[PDB]
């Protein structure tokens, strides 16, 4: 029974500072290194630094010398990393990991990963639009019918089809960040061609951070 | 600063077989390499450390080898759970560095996409901007490529593409792409077409649509 | 740090003085204090020690040099590399014409796991030697009283290298290395404990109770003296007849 | 000031050490805020004295008001039962058969 549990997600404006936290349970927190790693798409895992909480000995990667600053509270067995002067490039998941001579300093336990999103975009509810099937040909066995959610921030947007009654062949493509600073996302289902003439397919979406609820129907043409 | 390359960046396999994953360092790191597993929904896990020492609790089907600048990890008798992401890390020179990682899939067969194209509904066009959508569904491999044409005029730069998170339920993928234009040009431009090519197909697949349908 | 490269004929220590860095203890503290005071200078010359395969410039939370962690400016806290702490075997010859005073130390971690975390080896060892002399220190891993957030310690030792002699530092862990040497001198310098203020005035004699005139041959102020002070005597008064009956 | 008298046991043989103390080698540390002392027991045979080839090495620690004593040991500890109340005065000692 040993684990590291981190803080929740963070939504920061550029130029701000955020203190990520990592509580450790199941061992002598003062004796082992707590190592902070950065992960983001494409770049992969990137080692930020480490701290020996008992001593306070801090040791950083050169690329994060001024960006990060480790701290430790031994009373609560909690390590902290203060990311300062946030920029869009800092948007990433951050892991705290246990390290010691037991595993020859390979990280034998990890936190769940705290996500940080840096963006100057204001909170916004989505625009929800339909994606009609049978653009030119009426019947093609089964056709895909979709619902596009656009111009929303922050993530996530929770989608369902026919109030969750439709689940076969449902695929939701994770969101895409546009140059405007807002997110976009697509959801789609596969439906029989004949059903277009007698059935209605409706996308239900909730943008929870503003609680924007939208129902939007879809049909050919 | 020890840079690395972990190969192959993409590994396609099926349960029950045995495989090896390569890691190479910019310079010597003696024996100090570690192999980690990442899968969604829970913490990353340490598989191997010091190149060839098995971490406690890990099944023995994981086993590392190598030294100096060349290292490998053998994964034997692939269980369905073993299909996750894997990283190699050095802990010889201080600034610990990780490889870009590898993706390990399962049930490795071939399947062709279903390729569709959709118009921007009128509520898109009342915004003053038209955004056409092109879709590919249930395909493998993930070597799909997308392409656009307007009035048989080729387009690029004014468009974008995106992919699903690779499925573990069926390991077949889908792709959504978008093209942006002004409403004024949209009104006069009647034909839109989206073309694609796939590793599992013998010819490019082009779909097209016109006003009024 | 305001006292770097300072020199004195009398160093005055105040009772209010305190330590605000890593907790340390000096075996034979009096000897080091006395010889440094007699030297009369803190003139420090950095030397190009080539600490190979280890992390230099270690620090601690207790010793805040600036916005964050720090350490003694005249000491170098060596720490393991990524996963190794080689057997450091550095050397430094004294080709100069004066004695070199090297101040070094040995780290005492609170716990075995802490020792292994800072230094890969379960037990450390420091050896500092010259052609004739040698000193070896074995770190002791145990918990000391909480001081400034730390249960560990640093034991400070010193080595003096004569001209032509050579220093050798061989360690396998727990080495608080030197960054250089203090230029030793011989002269009138000393040290004194006093809370008295310092003023702009002339006096050939100094005592913890303050400067005193030295015209009289004896004094009853204090037995601690510096300069051309009168000889201490227990008598409060001694009237000499500068006249007749 | 509190005067604590403690000690470290020196067994004659390795087997004796392991029998009295599970660890093959002992360690005693007695410290205050400033000072510290650590003793490593030496396992070896000394001259037969009153039926014993082992020894006890006696050490002392003085704790000032406000200071705190810490005793950390993994074996071979001859612990104190308390402290002797220190005083300052005219007391002394002398060797005499008179
Ligand atoms: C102290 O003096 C020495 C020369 O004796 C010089 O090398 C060093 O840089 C000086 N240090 C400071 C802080 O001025």
């Amino acid at each position: 029974q040993v684990q590291l549990q981190q803080s929740g997600a963070e939504l920061m404006q550029p130029g701000a500072s955020v203190k990520l936290s990592c509580k450790a349970t199941g061992y002598t927190f003062a004796g082992y290194w707590i190592e902070w790693v950065k992960q983001r798409p494409g770049h992969g895992l990137e080692w930020i630094g480490e701290i020996l909480p008992g001593i306070g000995s801090t040791n950083y990667n050169g690329k994060f010398k001024g960006k990060a600053t480790f701290t430790a509270d031994s009373s609560s067995n909690t390590a902290y990393m203060e990311l300062s002067s946030l920029t869009t490039e800092d948007s990433a998941i951050y892991y705290c990991a246990r390290s010691g001579a037991q595993a020859t300093f390979a990280m034998d336990y990890w936190g769940q990963g705290t996500s940080v999103t840096v963006s100057g975009a204001s909170t916004k509810g989505p625009s929800v639009f339909p994606l009609a099937p049978s653009s030119k040909s009426t019947s093609g066995g089964t056709a895909a019918l979709g619902c596009l959610v656009k111009d929303y921030f922050p993530e996530p947007v929770t989608v369902s089809w026919n109030s969750g009654a439709l689940t076969s062949g449902v695929h939701t493509f994770p969101a895409v960040l546009q140059s405007s600073g807002l997110y976009s996302l697509s959801s789609v289902v596969t439906v029989p061609s004949s059903s277009l003439g007698t059935q209605t397919y409706i996308c239900n979406v909730n943008h929870k951070p503003s609680n924007t609820k939208v129902d939007k129907r879809v049909e050919p043409k | 600063d020890v840079q690395m390359t972990q190969s192959p960046s993409y590994l396609a396999a099926s349960p029950g077989e045995t495989i090896t994953i390569n890691c190479r360092a910019s310079k010597s790191i003696s024996k100090f390499l570690a192999w980690y597993q990442e899968k969604p929904g829970k913490t990353n896990k340490l598989l191997i450390y010091s190149g060839s020492t098995l971490q406690s609790g890990i099944p023995s089907r994981f086993s590392g080898s190598g030294s100096g600048t060349d290292f490998t990890l053998t994964i034997s008798s692939l269980e369905p759970e073993d299909f996750a992401m894997y990283y190699c890390q050095q802990h010889n020179e201080y600034p610990y560095t990780f490889g870009a990682g590898t993706k390990l899939e399962l049930k490795r067969t071939v399947a062709a996409p279903s390729v569709f194209i959709f118009p921007p509904s009128d509520e898109q066009l009342k915004s003053g901007t038209a955004s056409v959508v092109c879709l590919l569904n249930n395909f493998y491999p993930r070597e799909a490529k997308v392409q656009w044409k307007v009035d048989n005029a080729l387009q690029s730069g004014n468009s974008q593409e995106s992919v699903t998170e690779q499925d573990s339920k069926d390991s077949t993928y889908s792709l959504s792409s978008t093209l942006t234009l002004s409403k004024a040009d949209y009104e006069k431009h009647k034909v839109y077409a989206c073309e694609v090519t796939h590793q599992g197909l013998s010819s490019p697949v082009t779909k097209s649509f016109n006003r009024g349908e | 740090d305001v006292f770097q490269n300072e020199t004195w004929d009398l160093f005055v220590e105040r009772s209010k003085a305190f330590s605000n860095c890593y907790p340390y203890d000096v075996p034979d503290y009096a000897s080091l204090r006395s010889l440094v005071a007699s030297s009369g200078t803190l003139e420090f010359i950095t030397e190009g020690f080539t600490w190979t395969g280890v992390t230099q410039n270690g620090g601690s939370n207790a010793c805040k040099r600036g916005p964050g962690s720090g350490f003694f400016s005249r000491l170098n806290w060596l720490t393991k590399s990524g996963s190794t702490y080689p057997v450091l075997n550095v050397t430094m010859p004294n080709n100069d014409n004066f004695d070199k005073l090297y101040i070094w130390g040995i780290h005492h971690p609170s716990t075995d796991q802490e020792q292994t975390s800072l230094y890969v080896q379960a037990s450390g060892r420091v050896t500092v030697s010259t052609r004739r002399s040698q000193q070896t220190i074995i770190p002791n891993i145990g918990s000391r009283p909480w001081v400034r957030g730390l249960s560990s310690r640093i034991s400070i030792y010193w080595t003096i290298v004569k001209p032509g002699d050579v220093l050798v530092i061989n360690s396998n862990g727990n080495l608080i290395a030197p960054r250089g040497y203090f230029k030793m001198r011989t002269g009138k310098s000393s040290i004194m404990r006093s809370d008295a203020p310092i003023d702009t005035c002339i006096s050939e004699c100094i005592t913890p109770n303050g400067s005193i005139p030295n015209d009289k041959p004896f004094q009853n102020v204090n037995k601690i003296t510096y300069g051309a002070c009168p000889k201490y005597v227990k008598q409060n008064t001694l009237k000499l007849a500068t006249g007749m009956r």
